[PDB]
């Protein structure tokens, strides 16, 4: 009962004509061209029609009522292709939440997987328990792999909320949309069964708090030299400072030296012109905050994070517990430091982006994540 | 597998047999290891002399 | 077993796996090399007591 | 780089004269060896190698 | 400061000497732990940082790549290094190497170099599997080819047949021909990888 | 140096100290000179750490039974009663990894003939696996005396 | 696992001889590995004699070994001759006998 490509589920007309709405001409006539050169309904003789049409400067009303009522929902695979459009165009409207993949003793194991028997294989273990339909394809800019799952139950075929799987290329760290119905868990555990195929994978999530985009969560957690600096080590994760050895060295920060400033040690903030000295200010709110040199946002915007501070004085035990919220955490903060309301001075690395979106204690001068 | 493992074996035996033949050398050198071993112990009351 | 076969109660004749040829070629490449060698450890030698008076 | 063992055949022994008649080119491998062995020796021998390595230090 | 300019750029040039091994150690401090004293005004360290700059030389481009960079910093009351802010990319990796070595705690700075060496060989091993497929596309011996992060998996095409390879360490494991002699070039073609570019020309002759 | 967009166009070598220079004829022609600087200072810890181990082995046996090295340093012959062991310890510089890997394997004579080469490779690579370099080499030549056990 | 029962037997006997395969192919790709360095080791030798000489007589220069190495001890024993009756002396020797001892030793 595992459904093909020529189904046709029953959905509402208008709610398609919403979401066939909010794409270009363009990809409109790639999806036309190539469900008309694999399913068709109603050669080469069509396809100048529409080539006529966008040669004219048509709107996208026309075409969309052409698309709609030449296949009159159109079918599983096209609502498919139209949702994984639709989720290529407008990024900011999902939420991923990663989980790592775990085996044996503990240590992580790449997925490596390959598109084509890996389809068929969940398909073949997803059909014994329900009606399924899954579809996988390749994000055209990022190295990723999405998946997009979606069920169906009998009151002919409700639809339900399509489920997303996105599996990075070479990271032990697979993102899912964010659900927790039993549907959801029917899927990873799923995938987790059908990914192994040797020897068996689990997957323990890494986080609880969702982040909103896949380039966030893959700039974050994914195959990346951002994966763990992200902070104030920014610098090293792109190695502006350094040159090759096989460089200049008339050109080199050895030998040139950078402008600094005299820090101050003394508890001088609590106390309170000269543009160049405002200046380096600046820059150095930019390099504890940032990398090295819009303007406040970070390279990844963090929703929720909720920190906890375990220091220990004459064997007592103090406890307290940050909590932020919001769009962008540290850009705010950054902006908060800006305007002199936070002494620099005394901004622990925690605190100042490193360990992006991860929610955890601290015990002793070290920070460690929250399961 | 077994087969192209026992061609590729047989192959550097080949070269170890082309190899085998250039280092062969028929001599009487058992004399001159004698002279060899007769300069060296000159040699040895030589340095014990000095 | 092996403190068996020791003292109370082994042999090789055939060899499907050893190690007693490549120290025998590394033995021999160091007899007859021309760069190190033992018979330009004497031409040194000899060069170095015609310097030696 | 050790000389690592054989994997475990769950009481099968290493039948030496079945894998040795798999791999006929083996014998083949040995006699060659044998043959290297017994020229690099009498190249050796002749050249006094260990007597000139021994009566100088 | 002219003599003291040249001292400079021979003291330059012997860091980019050093610098060319591959594996170097620079010094580091946190600006965070910097406290005083309060003795003499002076600033003494709290907890002390190294980094280690591994970097791998290319061959192909004949130039040397992005460095990769790892962080060590001593904890508070144990007298061992644990593995703060590394940047390698997390197909190789990298916490589970530094738990593995001399059983998760690390006190000398060769121990630290031993860890450094492994994750080293992992890089150029990724780095070698890379060139060897660029050159192989560069050589017009195979067609159009696509390639992971890590040179694990690739797929090229020949005259007439799709391939796709899955490479272990620095030689083949498993290998797929698809579009009974297509059994007999399956195994032939497995084993080394400069086997592969020798065996290539051995069937498209 | 092309010294401006970086690259390395030529490089040789000028003059080495004849002692390594036939093993490192096969290292040096791969015109990758990372490999050469890194497998030569390998090779240098290699060989300071075998002849270290060696040493250790040479001062704690020399009491009891005789010893006496071999072709260059590769391998350690202990003898006793007779009864002969032999221990060997060969560095292969790579050619056609890349760092300069070692072996080691040891064998026995009985006075007679050697012994089987397959139970003593087990015993002396379970023997290293479990207890290690040097430690393990000690309880190997421990167990080759069996006076007692 | 191991285990009508004339096919039985006949799986285990396939059984057997899977395990003697997989066996052979390990003993034989260990063993390839050991020859090739071997062969390895001969060819650089080889290369190296054959830059050295120059002139393509390898079988000459086996051949002509120990006459050369006759020679050349000939010379150190002509040279220990003239060291013990030209030098003479108890500092000029000793530098000399210090000066062989760190040539041929290592």
């Amino acid at each position: 009962l595992r459904l093909e490509d020529n189904y046709v589920p029953t959905s509402d007309t208008l709610v398609v004509f919403k979401q066939l709405m909010k794409l270009p001409v363009t990809v409109l006539y790639d999806l036309t061209l190539s469900w008309f050169a694999k399913f068709g309904g109603s050669i080469y003789l069509l396809t100048e029609t529409l080539d006529l049409l966008i040669e004219k400067g048509v709107r996208r009303n026309v075409i969309v009522n052409r698309i709609l009522y030449v296949y009159w929902g159109l079918n599983v695979f096209q609502l498919a292709e139209i949702d994984c459009h639709l989720m290529i165009s407008k990024p900011e409207k999902f939420k991923w939440l990663p989980s790592k993949a775990l085996r044996g003793d503990g240590k992580p194991y790449v997925v490596k997987l390959q598109p084509a028997k890996f389809i068929e294989n969940l398909q073949t273990d997803l059909a014994k328990i329900y009606h399924c339909h899954v579809y996988m394809f390749k994000h055209p800019s990022l190295p990723v792999l999405i998946t997009r799952i979606q069920l169906f139950d009998s009151n002919p075929l409700i639809s339900r909320r399509p489920y997303y799987v996105a599996f990075p290329l070479n990271s032990p760290i697979i993102f899912h949309s964010v659900d927790k119905d039993i549907y959801a868990r029917l899927v990873l555990q799923s995938i987790s069964r059908t990914i192994s195929e040797r020897e068996t994978i689990i997957f323990k999530p890494v986080q609880k708090i969702p982040v909103k985009s896949i380039h966030n969560i893959m700039t974050l957690l994914g195959p990346s030299r951002f994966a763990e600096s992200m902070g104030p080590w920014e610098c090293y994760a792109s190695a502006n400072f350094e040159r090759s050895p096989l460089h200049d060295y008339k050109k080199h920060q050895g030998l040139t030296g950078k402008k600094v400033m005299v820090r101050e040690f003394d508890d001088s903030f609590l106390n309170d012109e000269e543009p160049e000295i405002r200046r380096l200010r600046l820059e150095k709110n930019m390099i504890k905050f940032k990398g090295s040199a819009s303007r406040y946002s970070s390279l990844v915007p963090i929703e929720k994070v909720g920190f906890t501070l375990k220091n220990e004085i004459n064997s007592r035990i103090i406890t307290i517990k940050l909590k932020f919220n919001g769009n962008d955490i540290f850009g705010g903060l950054h902006e908060l430091c800006d305007k002199n309301l936070i002494n620099i001075d005394k901004v622990p690395g925690w605190l100042a982006g490193e360990n992006g979106s991860f929610s955890g204690t601290i015990m002793n001068g070290d920070f460690q994540r929250e399961q | 597998r077994l087969q192209i493992l026992d061609d590729a074996i047989q192959e550097k035996t080949s070269e170890l047999a082309e190899f085998e033949n250039m280092v062969r050398s028929p001599s009487a050198g058992d004399n001159a290891i004698p002279g060899l071993l007769q300069i060296i112990q000159s040699y040895i009351n030589l340095l014990e002399e000095n | 077993d092996l403190t068996s076969t020791l003292l109370g109660k082994d042999s090789e004749d055939d060899s499907i796996r050893d190690d007693s040829n490549i120290l025998d070629i590394a033995h021999f490449v160091d007899l007859m090399d021309p760069y190190n060698g033992l018979l330009k450890k004497i031409n040194k030698i000899n060069e170095n007591l015609s310097n030696e008076l | 780089m050790l000389n690592d063992p054989i994997k475990s055949t769950a009481d099968v022994r290493l039948d030496k004269e079945e894998v040795l008649s798999l791999l006929p080119s083996l014998k083949e491998y040995t006699k060659k060896s044998k043959e290297l062995k017994e020229t690099m020796g009498q190249m050796i021998s002749d050249s006094h190698e260990e007597e000139i390595k021994e009566v100088f230090v | 400061s002219t003599s003291d300019r040249s001292e400079l750029e021979d003291y330059i040039v012997l860091e980019n000497v050093y610098r060319m091994f591959g594996i170097t150690f620079f010094p580091l401090v946190d600006p965070i732990d910097l406290k005083i004293k309060d003795a003499s005004g002076e600033i003494f360290v709290d907890r002390e940082m190294l980094g280690i700059r591994l970097e791998v030389f290319s061959e192909r481009t004949s130039q040397f790549e992005k460095p990769h960079y790892v962080l060590l910093k001593k904890r508070i009351k144990s007298n061992s290094w644990f593995l703060f802010k590394h940047t390698i990319p997390s197909f190789i990796d990298v916490q589970g190497i530094f738990d593995d070595t001399n059983g998760g705690l690390v006190i000398s700075h060769d121990d630290a170099y031993l860890f450094a060496k492994r994750v080293f060989l992992q890089l150029v091993e990724v780095q070698k599997r890379r060139q060897i497929f660029k050159d192989l596309e560069a050589k017009k011996i195979i067609h159009d080819l696509d390639l992971d992060l890590e040179s694990s998996m690739v797929s090229f095409f020949v005259k007439d047949i799709k391939v796709e390879l899955f490479v272990k360490q620095n030689e083949i494991v498993s290998c797929s021909i698809l579009d009974n002699n297509k059994s007999k070039w399956e195994i032939a073609l497995l084993g080394s990888l400069d086997d592969l570019e020798l065996k290539l020309n051995h069937s498209f002759a | 140096y092309k010294f401006e967009d970086s690259t390395l166009l030529k490089w040789e070598i000028l003059r080495i100290s004849t002692n390594v220079r036939l093993k490192a004829k096969q290292l040096l022609a791969t015109r990758n000179f990372q490999k050469c600087l890194l497998s030569l200072y390998e090779f240098d810890k290699i060989k300071s750490k075998k002849t270290g181990i060696f040493q250790n082995l040479i001062n704690l046996l020399k009491r009891k039974t005789r010893c006496y090295l071999m072709n260059n340093s590769d391998s350690l012959i202990v003898e006793r009663v007779t009864i002969k062991l032999q221990i060997n310890f060969i560095i292969t510089m790579p050619g056609e990894c890349f760092l300069p890997m070692s072996k080691i394997s040891i064998a026995l004579w009985k006075g007679g003939e050697r012994f089987n080469q397959i139970d003593l490779d087990e015993i002396c690579y379970g023997l290293i696996k479990e207890y290690g370099v040097k430690t393990g080499l000690k309880e190997i030549c421990n167990v080759c005396l069996f006076p007692d056990m | 696992p191991q285990m009508d029962l004339k096919v039985l037997s006949e799986y285990s006997n396939l059984r057997k001889d899977l395990i003697l395969k997989c066996q052979a192919l390990q003993i034989g790709e260990s063993k390839l590995s050991d020859i090739l360095s071997q062969t390895n080791s001969i060819n650089s030798l080889t290369t190296s004699i054959k830059e050295a000489s120059e002139d393509d007589d390898i079988s000459e220069y086996f051949a002509t070994y120990n006459g050369k190495l006759v020679v050349a001890l000939e010379e150190m024993k002509l040279l220990l001759e003239e060291a013990v009756k030209t030098f003479g002396n108890s500092p000029e020797k000793r530098e000399k006998i210090k000066k062989i001892l760190s040539e041929l030793k290592k």
